[PDB]
């Protein structure tokens, strides 16, 4: 009857303690399946709004089952790998799991379920040892945490710090001292709407936030892992305040990959999708030394590099933006594209950087022909001269 | 099974 | 004047026995005298045996010196290399230059092929050019290598009776005339029979087929029976697919697939083989799994990507 | 005759254009001396000073630099100009940068007088480790051993406080760095306050919400173990080691595992057996094989260093049980990792119990699947004899010896082979003959070259074992029906053996028996072959008297160098040339 905030207290208790070992494959008897799948349906099916009684065991049944010590490795070392092919190695025991998580989650995403229940019993502590967990069971386990933690960051403000400072350690130990974590990405996701949300004039710690941490972190070898989730929070990060893209752009090229085409490629994706945004004011301080590089990926041997900078060419606002400053820009572009583009062993390029060239003229007839001048002029003198 | 071109 | 050099050679091979890469210079050189050499080598090589085939290596030098405790060293054993010399492993470069380095010593006794890797777009998609950049800082040592690619032989043939090819077999081809008429000397086209030759497979589904590769096609059966036949060919020796024994029969075995580089990018997980063509052509397999790899030192944190 | 070229260095010292300036930057050291030490001071270290380059690779390069110009600045009296762009090179975000600048900073800080430690080099620590950076902090760690010793008492003072500060600091960053550090600072700390100021601060590591940092706090352990006085471990440390071995992280345990014999010495030999072999015990059993298999490998020498009068003892009623348990390990690499101390104990537990309680093991292991196990096991097997008898050997473990002469895995016939010679004079040439000679030979034939060549090297051993006698008239037969093999690579190992056994077989037996096939052998169809039998030639060549050689050798040798074949050509024009016939 309604002596259940005693037989439910209890019902989890047998759930707690638990921790059946599944590595054996022995002791078949689930028991506890029903009593989570339980606890579960007894909250979720409109089967109630009144069990908020004082009784926060559900976090330590929860905290008992998730906060182990995660497991060595089962993939390689590192350097001659690629984490982006290593094989997905599943948490096994998930059943137990995923029913604890699952059932914490709408635990405290249910209404008249307050925060200052938990607010004494889901200290940093708490969050500390969830952050950890942050490391190696597909998605299912790491998804489950991405999506706990973000909902926790936002029903307590008196952790938010915590939470924030925490990740960055997470964080600066990554790009600093261990090349290696496994939820990168699904930590930046959370960030993401994080970023996405701050004061209007941004506080000082998330300017740092974004240089101190963000954007040294395009510096590891295994970005091809969370690159987009990463350059969303860049962007996020510059729609919020414009003024951080001069640092920004700048940090980038301080960046630029020179042993890593495929990093090459994706920072030029990634540049691409910053001046998308790039406010025009801005788009000057940057522009010189953008596109100072720009013209040197064109001129790349790699094609699948010379190709992805030069298809900057039939982004509309960006050659808005290269010809409301063609003056100084063209000149920087053109001697790497009026080179003798019958020198490439791929023979796509010439055409490629044609229509670049091309679309040069149709923005400023004058200057194109003056450059060109120039070039023909300094070309000769170099060759005459050059040939004694 | 590495990327069809080859695991 | 022949010595002067030739110890110059025998040295550089000791060195990169070591797995020490040569310099940026040398590389240069030893490819100039490698063109030199391929050049006068046709499209359809005539080796004859003893020798014992390779496939595969993609780089990982340490497999490749395991291999070579398998069936010998050079030049005491003849070898012929059926291409895919780079990319994937970790020390393509020092791979390489070896395998070529030993073309430019020992003429006779080893056989290098062209595989569908030995192509400049391949090697930019898969390694070879990065390796090349940190381990000399420029692209020089890519070039001159992707260079010297163009130069080597599409295919061999084994004591007149076994067809040896990275690839398969094409629809452009018939005869072993055909081949020979092809002018390889250039990058490998995204269509045609040299692209064929190097990146075909043979196929279950019998008749020419769509390669769910991407280039050449998938040739059945009946097309080995036919053309064996039409070329007075006793075996089609190719490798191109990792064959989670080492090697593999196929088409009423009338060709053979041999993989030699075991648990291949080191995930994998198949073993590797060779196949050894005695005095008087007759098969022989011999399986091996990757060498065990030892490094006690302190592995350090790399530099930088953006170094340089 | 010119000074332009290094003119030029000083001069794209400013060319924002990384490729150079980088350059000139590496060529630092130069500069600075076509100089003059006085301007180096006076101009190039300010320049430097107050360009803040931002490269990384640039920055690298200019730390790197910085730690030689110890004489370049002007020597000792001088030394201390170069702490500036070092502390600001300290702080770089980039460790590798960071770390060089710390490097040199520690190398030259010796070059400091006291007087000019605490005048310059003590305050740049203290400002790093007061800095808003984790990074700065970081650094600072390692610049303590060096400065501390040499300083005043109240400076000494002072610097322990700071390091204190670093210990207990806001990120596990700096706190795994302070860790780190904490061995090599206690190392210069008086005894009294290693007792109360390492101490606290070693547990305090030792038992930090991260465990990447308690971890540290372990082999930090060992250092101050070695500090302490027997007395005082049971007070200060030991509670500390015990909880460490206990930790809910495996990372923290498994340190403690592989730094086991290592705490075994600091400690003593009394805590070893009161606290430590309990304590290894647990590790052997640990639920995590990582650390299982960390424990064996320490198994022989744990127990060689246990105090004389237990050992005997405590292997066999407290280790001993562990290691037979080991031994069915689910995991390979602990079965694989025992499978190489184990043998150690052989010896230990003498004759008797050996084949009583071990012996069944090694059996157990030369019949592993996991071969790692049956070759680790193997290559052990040289010893055992002196502790078993020569009986008991070829008793209960010359079957297996046996039988391992061909499974599968080529490496394990290899160890196999290895332990021949061995194995062989110690049965007797009598037995070796009986049922051993054959297996010996059959190797010669294996697929793998890599074996045969082994086979071939084995023979030599032999001989010089058994007897050239023995040999005329045991091997070199079969060695010879060799070259009647349709297969040029088992054809060619009849040279290849040739080129062995005329080595230790004597003048007469190699010219009355071996040199013939040889010459025969330069008519082999195969190229190989006959560049290999040239080669042979060569190696035979000095064994033969002068008689043989100017009448039966060179005349052979000559047909070859007018070969159609390129190599054999090769070959012999060499054999002549070093055998000075020609
Ligand atoms: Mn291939
Ligand atoms: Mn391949």
């Amino acid at each position: 009857q309604e002596k259940l905030f005693i037989q439910k207290l209890r019902q989890c208790c047998v759930l707690f303690d638990f921790v059946s070992d599944p590595l054996s494959d022995l002791k078949w008897k689930e028991v506890k399946r029903a009593a989570l799948s339980e606890m579960v349906e007894y909250i979720t099916h409109n089967r109630n709004v009144i069990t908020e009684p004082i009784y926060p065991e559900v976090v330590h049944m929860f905290a008992v089952n998730m906060f182990r010590t995660l497991p060595p490795s089962s993939n390689p070392t590192g350097a001659e790998f690629d984490p982006e092919e290593d094989e997905p190695t599943l948490e096994a025991a998930w059943p137990h799991l995923q029913l604890v998580y699952e059932f914490f989650l709408r635990f405290l995403e249910s209404p008249d379920f307050q925060p200052n229940i938990a607010k004494k019993y889901i200290d940093q502590k708490f969050v500390l040892q969830l952050l950890e967990l942050f490391d190696s069971e597909d998605p299912r386990e790491r998804d489950f945490l991405k999506t706990t933690l973000h909902r926790i960051y936002g029903k307590f403000l008196g952790l938010r710090a915590y939470i924030r400072k925490q990740i960055n350690n997470i964080f600066y130990r990554f790009i600093y001292e261990t090349e290696h974590h496994n939820g990168i990405a699904e930590l930046l996701e959370i960030l993401g709407s994080i970023i996405n949300g701050f004061a209007l004039p941004l506080k000082e710690e998330h300017k740092i936030f974004l240089l101190k941490v963000l954007l040294p972190l395009h510096k590891v070898k295994s970005l091809s892992v969370y690159h987009p989730q990463l350059a969303y929070c860049v962007v996020q990060f510059l729609e919020k305040d414009s003024t951080l893209t001069e640092p920004v752009v700048m940090a980038l090229l301080k960046y630029w990959p020179k042993t890593h085409s495929p990093k090459e490629v994706m920072f030029l994706n990634e540049l691409e999708e910053i001046l998308d945004v790039i406010e025009p004011s801005e788009f000057v301080k940057i522009m010189e030394p953008l596109f100072r590089q720009l013209a040197k990926c064109v001129s790349s041997p790699h094609f699948q590099v010379a190709e992805r900078a030069l298809y900057y060419w039939n982004n509309e606002y960006i050659m808005s933006l290269i010809s409301d400053n063609a003056a100084k820009i063209l000149p920087i572009m053109f001697p790497s594209l009026y080179r003798n583009s019958k020198t490439h062993w791929n023979k796509t390029i010439h055409g490629l950087i044609y229509n670049a060239l091309k679309l040069f003229m149709e923005m400023n007839q004058k200057l194109f022909d003056d450059c060109t001048q120039q070039f023909k002029a300094e070309k000769l003198k170099e060759k005459l001269k050059m040939k004694e | 099974x590495l990327x069809r071109x080859x695991x | 004047d022949e010595k002067v050099f030739t110890k110059e050679l025998d040295q550089w091979i000791e060195q990169l026995n070591e797995c020490k890469q040569l310099s940026e210079s040398q590389v240069k050189s030893l490819c100039e005298k490698a063109k030199e050499i391929l050049t006068k080598e046709s499209n359809v090589q005539e080796v004859r045996c003893p020798v014992t085939v390779c496939g595969d290596v993609h780089g990982q030098f340490h497999d490749l010196m395991e291999l070579f405790r398998i069936g010998g060293k050079s030049p005491d054993t003849n070898y012929l290399f059926m291409g895919d010399y780079v990319d994937r492993g970790y020390y393509s470069v020092e791979t390489v230059t070896l395998l070529v380095a030993l073309k430019v010593r020992y003429r006779e006794r080893i056989t290098i092929l062209r595989g569908n890797h030995e192509s400049r777009q391949i090697t930019q998609v898969y390694g070879f050019y990065d390796e090349c950049l940190r381990k000399y800082g420029n692209a020089n040592v890519w070039k001159y290598f992707t260079d010297l690619f163009d130069y080597l032989p599409l295919t061999a043939l084994v004591d007149g009776q076994i067809f040896c090819l990275h690839g398969g077999l094409s629809p452009s081809i018939d005869t072993l005339d055909h081949i020979r008429a092809l002018d390889r000397l250039q990058e490998v086209p995204h269509e045609g029979p040299m692209c064929d030759l190097l990146w075909s497979d043979p196929d279950d589904r019998g008749g020419w087929g769509i390669s769910p590769r991407g280039a050449g096609y998938t040739f059945g059966q009946d097309i080995s029976e036919t053309f064996n036949h039409a070329n007075g060919l006793t075996l089609v020796s190719r490798a191109h697919q990792l064959v989670m024994e080492g090697y593999n029969w196929c088409h009423d075995r009338n060709v053979v697939t041999i993989f030699s580089a075991p648990n291949y990018c080191y995930r994998c997980g198949n073993q590797a083989a060779i196949m050894e063509l005695d005095d008087t052509l007759k098969y022989s397999f011999l399986q091996f799994d990757p060498a065990p790899r030892r490094g006690e030192p302190h592995v350090t944190r790399r530099t930088p990507d953006y170094f340089l | 005759d010119s000074l332009y070229p290094i003119a030029v260095l000083i001069d794209e010292l400013r060319n924002e254009d990384v490729q150079l300036r980088l350059n000139s930057i590496k060529k630092l050291s130069t500069i600075a001396l076509a100089l003059g030490v006085e301007r180096t001071r006076s101009e190039l270290l300010p320049f430097l000073t107050d360009t803040i380059y931002d490269e990384d690779e640039v920055l690298l390069a200019l730390a790197e630099q910085l730690g030689t110009f110890t004489t370049l600045v002007g020597g000792p009296e001088y030394v201390h100009c170069l702490l500036p762009p070092l502390e600001s090179l300290a702080t770089v975000e980039e460790t590798v940068v960071r770390d060089k600048a710390v490097e040199s900073l520690r190398a030259i800080s010796h070059e400091h007088s006291p007087s000019d430690l605490e005048a310059h080099f003590v305050p740049l620590v203290k400002r790093l480790a007061g800095g808003d950076w984790f990074t700065s902090r970081t650094s600072a760690c390692g610049l303590f051993s060096v400065c501390y010793p040499r300083v005043s008492s109240a400076v000494k003072a002072e610097l322990r406080q700071y390091f204190r500060n670093l210990c207990s600091d806001d990120t596990p960053m700096v706190r795994r760095a302070a860790a780190s550090k904490l061995g090599e600072f206690a190392k210069v700390l008086e005894l009294d306050n290693v007792k109360s100021e390492i101490i606290p601060m070693f547990s305090n590591l030792a038992s930090d919400e991260q465990d990447s940092v308690r971890l540290l706090a372990v082999e930090a352990c060992v250092n101050i173990a070695q500090l302490l006085p027997q007395e005082d471990l049971e007070a200060l440390v030991m509670p500390t080691l015990r909880q460490a071995a206990e930790d809910k992280s495996w990372r923290v345990r498994y340190m403690v595992a592989d730094k086991f014999t290592e705490l075994q010495k600091a400690v003593g030999p009394e805590i070893t057996k009161t606290d430590l072999v309990p304590a290894f015990q647990n590790l052997m059993k640990d639920c995590e094989a990582e650390v299982r298999a960390a424990a064996s490998h320490k198994v022989k020498e744990f127990c060689e260093n246990l105090s004389a009068d237990c050992r005997e003892n405590v292997i066999m009623s407290q280790i001993l049980p562990c290691i037979k348990e080991l031994v069915s390990d689910a995991n390979q690499h602990v079965k694989s990792a025992l499978a190489s101390v184990i043998m150690g104990l052989s010896p230990i537990l003498g004759k008797d119990n050996t084949i009583e309680h071990l012996l069944p093991l090694f059996l157990a292991q030369l019949k592993d699947e996991c071969p790692e196990v049956r070759l680790n096991i193997i290559s052990n097997l040289d010893c055992v004899n002196e502790v078993i008898g020569i009986r008991q050997l070829s008793q209960s473990l010359l079957p297996a010896i046996v039988e391992l002469a061909e499974d599968a895995k080529w490496r394990v016939r290899l160890a196999i082979i290895e332990y021949m010679p061995l194995l062989a004079g110690q049965l007797g040439v009598e037995f070796f003959d009986e049922k051993l000679n054959s297996l010996c030979m059959a190797w010669l034939v294996d697929h793998v070259y890599a074996i045969r060549e082994a086979a071939t090297s084995n023979l030599k051993k032999l001989v010089e074992k058994f007897g050239k006698e023995w040999a005329h008239a045991t091997i070199i037969p079969k060695v010879l029906a060799m070259s009647g093999d349709p297969n040029y690579l088992h054809r060619m190992t009849t040279l290849f053996c040739i080129n062995v056994l005329s080595e230790v077989c004597g003048q007469d037996i190699t010219t009355k028996h071996m040199l013939p096939t040889v010459l025969r052998m330069a008519g082999d169809p195969v190229a190989n072959v006959r560049f290999n039998v040239a080669k042979s030639l060569q190696k035979i060549g000095p064994i033969l008297d002068n008689s043989t050689l100017q009448s039966e050798v060179k005349p052979i040798l000559e047909k070859l160098t007018q070969d159609q074949d390129v190599d054999v050509k090769y070959f012999a024009q060499e054999a002549l040339t070093v055998l000075s016939l020609a």
